[PDB]
């Protein structure tokens, strides 16, 4: 559908940094070492290799819409949040805490500080309660 | 900042579009 494929290039657009509509294991390498992770030039070239369907060694538009197709087709921006925020509580009792916001920074590459994380809290906290449920996340995560 | 916890939400995202590859 085209709403679908909307929200695939802008994630297309997230990893193709220079804008020349391939992605690169040098890119790719990019987008992963801001999340925190630390691959090797192997292991990004077999992720290039699973999507790569002409063998060039690098990933075009409609290579990487087959892949989201494959692996990702409903994704839209509210499966997202629901998906994040079941992430980020990781005690699962329905709201983040500060300690669960400070475990999400490390996991994603976020450098952080208490003063940080207590004004994100703070903000976020609509009803007060000192932890952020999920109404008060989607309100803070609708716009981009 | 609204900017941190919209970055954080966009990381979460890009984690989920690596983890397809
Ligand atoms: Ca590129
Ligand atoms: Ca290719
Ligand atoms: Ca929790
Ligand atoms: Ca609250």
């Amino acid at each position: 559908t085209e709403e679908q494929i909307a929200e695939f290039k802008e994630a297309f657009s997230l990893f193709d940094k220079d804008g020349d509509g391939t992605i690169t294991t040098k890119e790719l390498g990019t987008v992963m070492r801001s999340l925190g992770q630390n691959p090797t030039e192997a292991e990004l070239q077999d992720m290039i290799n699973e999507v790569d369907a002409d063998g060039n060694g690098t990933i075009d538009f409609p290579e990487f819409l087959t892949m989201m197709a494959r692996k990702m087709k409903d994704t839209d921006s509210e499966e997202e949040i629901r998906e994040a925020f079941r992430v980020f509580d990781k005690d699962g009792n329905g709201y983040i805490s500060a300690a669960e916001l400070r475990h999400v920074m490390t996991n994603l590459g976020e450098k952080l500080t208490d003063e940080e994380v207590d004004e994100m809290i703070r903000e976020a906290d609509i009803d007060g309660d000192g932890q952020v449920n999920y109404e008060e996340f989607v309100q803070m995560m609708t716009a981009k | 900042k609204k900017a941190v916890w919209h970055k954080l939400l966009s990381k979460q995202r890009k984690r989920a579009v690596v983890a397809c590859f």
